[PDB]
C-alpha cells in the first residue's frame, strides 16, 4: 500500500489569485517502464470526479491550462495560476504505478468572499410533532461567510448541549456563502417544563452573538 | 459524449448480497479496462476491483477479495459488481471508472450509486411544519430510512430562496430540514406547501405551512 | 491502474 499524503487539507483562495497543492508518496512513483503515474482529480460539490492532470504534468483536454502539474519520485505539486469560482471542491492526487491504486486524502478548496452575517430564524415544535412525544426546536442560520460559526442553545437562560444536531451546506456556488441548521430535540414533557428557547450564533460579523428566541407562552 | 451510469445501489442487510450495474455509452466499451472505486462518508476514495478488456482478468482490493466479483457484459455495454457478505464498512458511493490505456490513467467516472449496509429498517418520514419584508418558513423531515428524500416547495414553483440541508443520522434514522424564504406579503395570504418524497417507502407527503 | 499494465 503506497501512502499518498496531501498538504494542505484546506485552502481558502480569492478569485484571481494563485494556489498550489502538494502530494507526497511513501515510495517513488517511477514505474519500471520509465513513466511516472501520478494523477490529479477534482470533485465539485455534488458532482462526479473529473481528471485534471495525468502522468505528472499532462493536462486533461477538458481542463484549462491555468492548471499545471510537476514533480518526480515522491514529491509532486498541482499549481493553479489563477483561481476561478468553479474551482471550489475536493482535489485528490492518486498513483497508478503500484498495485493497488491509492489516493491522497483530499484537499478542500473554498472561495474567499466578503464576510456576510447569518440570517437567523427560530421555530417552535409543531403541534403535530408533540403528539409523537418529541419536540424539535429548529434554528436556521442562512447565507453567512466565513463558515466558522458557533451555535449555542439556551433554555430558560441555561446552556443546553444535547439533543442538538447541526447540519452544514457546502459552499453555495451562486454566492459563495454557507448555511446551517441547528435542531434541538427534547421530549415533549421536557419542552413543556420550560418557557424560553434561544438560538445564539457567534460569528465574526458581529461584536456580539446573533440571538433569536421565542417564549412557549406566545 | 462518454457516459457511465451506475445503478443498483440501495439499502442491504449485513451479510446479504447486492449487484451493481454500470451502463456505458459514447465509446467502444469492449476495448477498455474498467474499475469500481468507492467513496465513503469521510470523502475518502478507495479502489475496489478492476477487470481488463482482454481475457477476463480481474483484480480485487484486500478489503473485498473473496466477497465481491467484478464482471462485464460487452454485448450490453455494461460493467457489474456482484457484492456478497456485505458489511457496514462497505457502505459507500460506488463509482464506475474507465481506464484509458491511450493516456495511461483512469479518466471518466460515473455519477455513482449509493450502497447502505445496515440492519435498520426502511422507515417513512414524519413531516413537520416550521412556522414563525421576507419571511422564512420550513419543513422538518424526521425519522426516515434510508436516504434519500426529496423536498420541493409548491411543487417546484417556489425555487428561489430555498435551502435543503444534508441529512444527519440520528439513531439509525435520518432527519433533515428545508427552509424557504418568501415575501411577507405572499404568506400567509397565499399558500406555501412543502412536498416531501421518500421513494424507498413509496411515501409522498404535502404539508401546508399555516400560521401558528 | 497498475493492474492494466501488467
Amino acid at each position: 500500500y503506497v501512502v499518498m499524503t496531501q498538504t494542505p487539507l484546506t485552502l481558502s483562495v480569492t478569485i484571481g489569485q494563485p494556489a498550489s497543492i502538494s502530494c507526497k508518496s511513501s515510495q517513488s512513483l517511477l514505474d519500471s517502464d520509465g513513466k511516472t503515474y501520478l494523477n490529479w482529480l477534482l470533485q465539485r460539490p455534488g458532482q462526479s470526479p473529473k481528471r485534471l492532470i495525468y502522468l505528472v504534468s499532462k493536462l486533461d483536454s477538458g481542463v484549462p491550462d491555468r492548471f499545471t502539474g510537476s514533480g518526480s519520485g515522491t514529491d509532486f505539486t498541482l499549481k493553479i495560476s489563477r483561481i476561478e469560482a468553479e474551482d471550489l471542491g475536493l482535489y485528490y492526487c492518486w498513483q497508478g504505478t503500484h498495485f493497488p491504486r491509492t489516493f491522497g486524502g483530499g484537499t478542500k478548496l473554498e472561495i474567499k468572499r466578503a464576510d456576510a452575517a447569518p440570517t437567523v430564524s427560530i421555530f417552535p415544535p409543531s403541534s403535530e410533532q408533540l403528539t409523537s412525544g418529541g419536540a424539535s426546536v429548529v434554528c436556521f442560520l442562512n447565507n453567512f461567510y466565513p463558515k466558522d460559526i458557533n451555535v449555542k442553545w439556551k433554555i430558560d437562560g441555561s446552556e443546553r448541549q444535547n439533543g442538538v444536531l447541526n447540519s452544514w451546506t457546502d459552499q453555495d456556488s451562486k454566492d459563495s456563502t454557507y448555511s446551517m441548521s441547528s435542531t434541538l430535540t427534547l421530549t415533549k414533557d421536557e419542552y413543556e417544563r420550560h418557557n424560553s428557547y434561544t438560538c445564539e450564533a457567534t460569528h465574526k460579523t458581529s461584536t456580539s452573538p446573533i440571538v433569536k428566541s421565542f417564549n412557549r407562552n406566545e | 459524449e462518454v457516459k457511465l451510469v451506475e445503478s443498483g445501489g440501495g439499502l442491504v442487510k449485513p451479510g446479504a448480497s447486492l449487484k451493481l450495474s454500470c451502463a456505458a455509452s459514447g465509446f467502444t466499451f469492449s476495448n477498455y479496462g474498467m474499475s469500481w472505486v468507492r467513496q465513503n462518508s469521510d470523502k475518502r476514495l478507495e479502489w475496489v476491483a478492476s477487470i481488463r478488456s482482454g481475457g477476463g482478468r480481474t483484480y480485487y482490493s484486500d478489503n473485498v477479495k473473496g466477497r465481491f466479483t467484478i464482471s462485464r457484459e460487452n454485448a450490453k455495454n455494461t460493467l457489474y459488481l456482484q457484492m456478497s457478505s456485505l458489511k457496514s464498512e462497505d457502505t459507500a458511493l460506488y463509482y464506475c471508472v474507465r481506464y484509458d490505456h491511450y493516456s495511461g490513467s483512469s479518466d471518466y467516472w460515473g455519477q455513482g450509486t449509493t450502497v447502505t449496509v445496515s440492519s435498520a429498517k426502511t422507515t417513512p418520514p414524519s413531516v413537520y411544519p416550521l412556522a414563525p419584508s421576507m419571511v422564512t418558513l420550513g419543513c422538518l423531515v424526521k425519522g426516515y430510512f434510508p436516504e434519500p428524500v426529496t423536498v420541493t416547495w409548491n411543487s417546484g414553483s417556489l425555487s428561489s430562496g430555498v435551502h435543503t440541508f444534508p441529512a444527519v443520522l440520528q439513531s439509525d434514522l435520518y432527519t433533515l430540514s428545508s427552509s424557504v424564504t418568501v415575501p411577507s406579503s405572499t404568506w400567509p395570504s397565499e399558500t406555501v406547501t412543502c412536498n416531501v418524497a421518500h421513494p424507498a417507502s413509496s411515501t409522498k407527503v404535502d404539508k401546508k405551512i399555516v400560521p401558528r | 491502474d497498475a493492474e492494466f499494465r501488467h
